[PDB]
């Protein structure tokens, strides 16, 4: 009587759906992306940089909506009256300072409505005719000085991917192999990666140079390698080329090993970076030391910032090199800059977490000039 | 940017974008669309190791070639020797819950290298999942009438949701760089193994390979265009 | 819309 | 908002049947195509008044003030 | 076309052919650097009969092209022609010999006439792509129509 | 096919040089000392006109890919019905349309190519 | 007419049988280049050419059939509004979608959408709408249609700004 192992029909789809829908709802993309803000994304902030040179920042605990009246208690605050009074549907930001010899309110934050720190979220149907507001407000927006504002989902490219160009007739570079590495939390520094073939189809010796940040000169790929640890030949050649029969390739390589004969040493290696990046007056250690630095903090940070991580890199810049050649002896298509899956949708979310950033980074500062200027928050956010 | 990608597929609505300047460049998420918010790798990277994944500081490719590379979230971890069960171990664990849904993994069996992406901003949708677990037959979609019954059960009485079906690995989320990997049937009936001359012609199921099927074809439409009757016989400007 | 040689 | 006092097109009063309508489907477990022509409403012009109406005042009915 | 030569879809071709232009990188297959010293006998077999058939300063290394007779004969080209075209390009600077149109194989061969192998990679390079075997500059496809 | 040879002690390049004397190809390093003969005169190989590419992708786990299509013909070996079949995986606009079916039970390569000019496929 | 949309339905059915065969004989590496084109250009060349004299003569016989009482006929032979090429899309064959005169690209690795699989150059695969407006798309037609319809969109926005400073 109704096999429950009975294959499912295309009408049978809808149900599906509407429980989909029915958790979901409509504008879910809006609500969980701002409830992660909220939830986890904001703390996590507080806890970068949350230390000064000592004064630490600790917890931080969101409030419900409230409104600072002038000659008058601190009220409650529900959308519906912030509309119509030209208000702004902001929640109290507290964090947990620990001042040690070497609560506190800090800011508003402006709440999605419908979010879970929302008076709305779990306002039953009545509780919404009440307070009156429509039973079928989806709200997925903030409602700032009176105005419902919604935030557009940016769209960009993704971070951390590798991808070949080729490039116009008339350059020297035949291709590129890019990548634009920036760190998931604390600080999002995205210093590109640029790994260039010099020289078109028929040109002498066409070399491979990489583009290093604070460097100002391509790098033969040869001399990274070498800074990086990886000295021999055989051993550079074999992060790039993981094929000991695709002697195209190989081929297509030799110029390059013949490019950064001279430096045969990781500190010969680190020297030659070390000096395009610095004056004419530094003493070699320092020269070395920047080197060592930059290949550490600059070059594919994505990856690693520590220390002993040198092999990594030293794979992941060979991957980028294979990739690149790849492209170049015509077995791969050049990258498809619009395919859907190599790009994100920022939101409020993410969005609210750049501002917040900077912002806070901002009250950092003056702290190290209760002596908190609360609005510098407020402010911004609103602004 | 402003023409209208293979890849939107699901993801944006193909009907509903501004005439003019605008055109192309500001889209519509179609219905069932999603966006990633955002989950740690740590525990996943932490799997991984413990599943065979051998480490890049100890890697020598002359002396395997054959490995598949894995990279989590643009990072190259390691290589992995037989990939293989590892990837069917990884879509279990997502398709229980203990790796959550909104995870995208690839496997590019050809190009050798298995990806898995954790960070925001990624577009999805969900789809029927399909395998052959089921002896009876042959390949049939994992939801059957037993859990539309749960469904309606819970529906009327207005508990079987939304969330019950991805923890029961009935229904996936799809992201379109997953998307590569898989074969989808456009209806769950060409599942199966003298014509209405007014119908509109179709194609054939000549696949034995699906591996998801669409919950319904009308939802690669965004709200605008769901409101269009009919929208498969106008024009498409 | 109808065809190559044609309008898309 | 409310069920309109007449048909658009013809003039027909249906002010007068939307209570009846509604009865005719709880109460007697009608289907609206019965339901309609049972109420009189033969051309297609004075049922799509009724079967398409959306009493959206039993909303507005809901808010206090 | 000329006047009285519209209808001779062969005068067309022919025509065709004088203006398309062409470089040796259309019409090779494969370049390839050997070490062979001895100028007489040769360390590749298929090459005896061509050096042999050359007798009724030079280097040791060799630059040995492999010519497709499809785009060969397509293109109206002669080994003769291909081969007198290379040598009237290198001066007296490069020896060069290749194969007869009857023989199974197009080869060409030069040597330099100490650094070699390298300003033989360049000259290799130049040929592939500075030497005009026939055609016009700029002119790259021709086509037919009636 | 050129395939070189790296030093035996540094792991480095080795470089054609020519021994005039004996009139023979020898590979010197230019690290440390080290020199060996050579194997084939062969110093290097440019394709105008390229295979090489053509089969890359052949894995041992290509035929639980679900995106490749599927065939029945008979491979020349096992005669077995299991096949996943792709076009040329190189990149190029010359290049035909010609396809290449793997046999699933022994992972045979086998062409479509009418005018089938080589024998490895690699 | 009955008769028509078999007459018409055939005309089609022929269309991709003359590509199927252009096809194997492609994959067989039999097809011959037409000098100055490769043999994958030539290839699509073909089996655009078919398709396109398919959808052709599917119109004409759609018009053919077309009574004095039909209305819309009687519009087009009087002038005012709507010609062959709309009469044919709406009643037989809607046509082939393409973006920058080509056929919808493997935007995906290899394919056009994720349903169908690799290297696929059918003409249901790279975007020939076999239905017509009366008969309805189906989703795959649908999106090709969609994105031919961008296309088009995207020039008008184009072509309508680069005239108006033109003509000044
Ligand atoms: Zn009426
Ligand atoms: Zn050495
Ligand atoms: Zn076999």
């Amino acid at each position: 009587f109704e096999d429950e192992s009975a294959p499912i029909t295309a009408e049978d789809s809808w149900a599906v759906i509407s429980a989909f829908f029915r958790e979901k709802g409509l504008v879910s993309q809006q609500l969980d992306s701002f409830n992660q803000f909220v939830d986890y994304t904001l703390q996590d902030i507080i806890c970068e940089d949350s230390t000064l040179i000592e004064i630490s920042f600790g917890k931080i605990y969101v409030t419900k909506p409230m409104v600072n009246e002038s000659d008058g208690v601190t009220h409650a605050l529900y959308p519906q009256e912030a509309r119509l009074r030209n208000l702004t549907y902001s929640s109290g930001l507290f964090v947990d300072v620990k001042k040690r010899t070497y609560k506190v309110f800090i800011g508003r934050l402006p709440i999605m409505l419908r979010s879970k720190n929302c008076y709305l979220s779990e306002a039953t149907e009545s509780d919404l005719y009440k307070l009156k507001e429509c039973p079928f407000d989806m709200g997925g927006y903030f409602i700032i000085n009176g105005s419902e504002k919604v935030l557009i989902a940016q769209e960009r490219s993704a971070g951390n991917i590798v991808q070949v160009f080729k490039k116009a007739a008339p350059s020297p570079i035949s291709h590129v192999a890019e990548i634009r590495s920036a760190l998931e939390k604390g600080s999002r520094f995205i210093s590109t990666l640029q790994v260039k073939l010099y020289g078109r189809e028929g040109s002498s010796a066409r070399t491979i140079k990489a583009t290093l940040p604070y460097i100002k000169q391509d790098i033969p790929i040869v001399i990274i390698f070498r800074a990086l640890g990886i000295i021999p030949d055989g051993e550079i050649l074999e992060h790039i080329c993981y094929d000991v029969n695709d002697w195209q390739m190989l081929e297509m390589l030799k110029p390059c090993v013949e490019d950064g004969f001279v430096i045969q040493d990781r500190e010969t290696a680190l020297d030659f970076i070390g000096r395009r990046g610095t004056a004419l007056g530094i003493k070699k250690e320092k020269r070395i030391q920047y080197a060592k630095d930059i290949l550490q903090k600059e070059f594919l940070p994505h990856i690693t910032q520590l220390e002993g991580f040198e092999s990594r890199k030293a794979f992941f810049l060979g991957y980028m090199i294979n990739r690149l050649l790849l492209c170049a002896l015509d077995r791969k298509d050049q990258d498809d800059r619009d395919h859907f899956g190599k790009k994100r949708l920022d939101l409020a979310g993410p969005l609210l977490a750049q501002l917040f950033k900077t912002l806070f980074k901002k009250l950092t500062k003056d702290i190290f000039r209760l002596a908190i200027n609360a609005k510098t928050i407020t402010s911004g956010l609103k602004y | 940017p402003r023409q209208l990608h293979n890849t939107h597929w699901g993801l944006v609505c193909p009907a509903e974008t501004p005439e003019g300047q605008a055109c192309g460049l500001v889209k519509n998420l179609s219905l069932m669309s999603c966006i990633s918010v955002g989950t740690d790798p740590m525990p996943i990277i932490t799997f991984l190791s413990e599943w065979g994944m051998e480490p890049l500081e100890d890697y020598v490719p002359h002396q395997s070639p054959d490995a598949t590379r894995v990279f989590v979230n643009g990072v190259w971890h390691g290589v992995h020797r037989n990939p293989a069960r590892l990837m069917e171990t990884l879509r279990t664990l997502r398709r229980k819950g203990d790796i959550n849904p909104e995870v995208s993994m690839i496997r590019d069996i050809r190009e050798k290298e298995l990806k898995i992406f954790t960070d925001a901003g990624r577009v999805y949708r969900p789809l029927f999942i399909v395998e052959d677990d089921e002896s009876l037959g042959h390949k049939e979609l994992k939801v059957r009438k037993g859990h539309i019954a749960k469904l309606m059960a819970t529906e009327y009485q207005d508990e079987y949701t939304w969330s019950s079906l991805l923890n029961e690995g009935l229904v996936e989320y799809i992201d379109a760089e997953e998307e590569e990997s898989i074969l989808i049937a456009m209806q769950p009936e060409d599942l199966e193994p003298d014509v209405d001359p007014a119908k509109r012609i179709r194609v054939s199921h000549h696949a034995t390979t699906f591996t998801h099927c669409e919950i319904h074809p009308s939802m690669i439409l965004g709200v605008a265009a769901s409101i269009i009757p009919f929208p498969d016989h106008n024009q498409s400007p | 819309i109808w065809g190559i040689g044609c309008n898309p | 908002m409310i069920v309109p006092v007449r048909c658009f097109s013809c003039g027909k009063v249906v002010g007068d049947k939307w209570e009846s309508y509604l009865n005719l489907l709880q109460e007697d477990e009608l289907d609206e195509g019965t339901a309609l022509s049972r109420l009189g409403l033969k051309r297609y012009c004075c049922r799509r008044m009724i079967l398409t109406h959306v009493d959206l005042i039993e909303k507005f009915l809901r808010y206090n003030p | 076309l000329e006047p009285g030569h519209a209808a001779d879809q062969e005068q067309a071709k022919l025509i065709r052919s004088a203006i398309e232009h062409t470089t040796l990188k259309s019409v090779t297959i494969a370049s390839e650097i050997y070490y062979d010293p001895d100028p007489r006998s040769t360390v590749i077999p298929e090459d005896e009969e061509i050096i042999q058939l050359h007798f009724s300063q030079q280097s040791p290394w060799l630059l040995r092209l492999e010519l497709d007779r499809a785009a060969m004969n397509d293109k109206d080209l002669t080994m003769g022609q291909v081969g007198e075209r290379i040598k009237q390009t290198f001066k007296n600077d490069l020896f060069v010999i290749w194969s007869e149109d009857n023989d199974e194989k197009l080869i060409i061969r030069c040597r330099v006439v100490a650094e070699e192998d390298h300003m033989l990679k360049k000259i290799e390079n130049t040929m592939l792509e500075n030497i005009t075997l026939r055609g016009v500059e700029n002119i790259e496809r021709v086509v037919m129509m009636k | 096919m050129t395939t070189f040879r790296f030093c035996r002690d540094c792991n480095n390049m080795l470089y054609p040089r020519e021994d005039k004397e004996n009139n023979r190809l020898l590979f010197e390093c230019r690290t440390c000392s080290y020199v060996e003969e050579a194997g084939s005169p062969l110093v290097y190989r440019h394709e105008l006109i390229t295979n090489i590419g053509e089969t890359a992708g052949v894995v041992q786990d290509i035929g639980s890919d679900p995106t490749l299509p599927r065939s029945d013909r008979e491979c020349p070996k096992c005669h077995s019905r299991e096949n996943v079949f792709f076009q040329s995986q190189q990149r190029r606009k010359d290049t035909s349309m010609v396809l290449f079916f793997v046999c699933l039970s022994c992972s045979h390569i086998f062409t479509s190519d009418q005018k089938n000019k080589r024998t490895q496929f690699s | 007419d009955g008769p028509t949309m078999r007459e018409i339905t055939e005309t089609i059915a022929e269309a991709k049988k003359k590509v199927l065969d252009v096809t194997k004989e492609a994959q067989a590496n039999l097809l011959t280049a037409k000098h100055g084109m490769t043999l994958r250009e030539s290839f699509e060349d073909n089996v655009v050419r078919f398709l396109n004299e398919a959808r052709d003569k599917a119109g004409r016989l759609a018009e053919v059939n077309l009574k004095d009482l039909n209305n819309v006929k009687q519009m087009v032979m009087a002038g005012s509004k709507g010609s062959f090429i709309n009469i044919a899309q709406m009643s037989a064959c809607v046509g082939q979608q393409s973006v920058e005169g080509k056929r919808i690209a493997f935007g995906f690795v290899d394919r056009t959408l994720p349903h169908f699989s690799k290297d696929d150059y059918s003409p249901e695969s790279k975007g020939f709408v076999e239905n017509s407006y009366l008969r309805g798309l189906t989703p795959q037609e649908f999106f090709f249609h969609a994105m031919g319809g961008r296309e088009g969109l995207i020039d008008t926005a184009v072509k309508t700004a680069e005239t108006g400073y033109i003509q000044r």
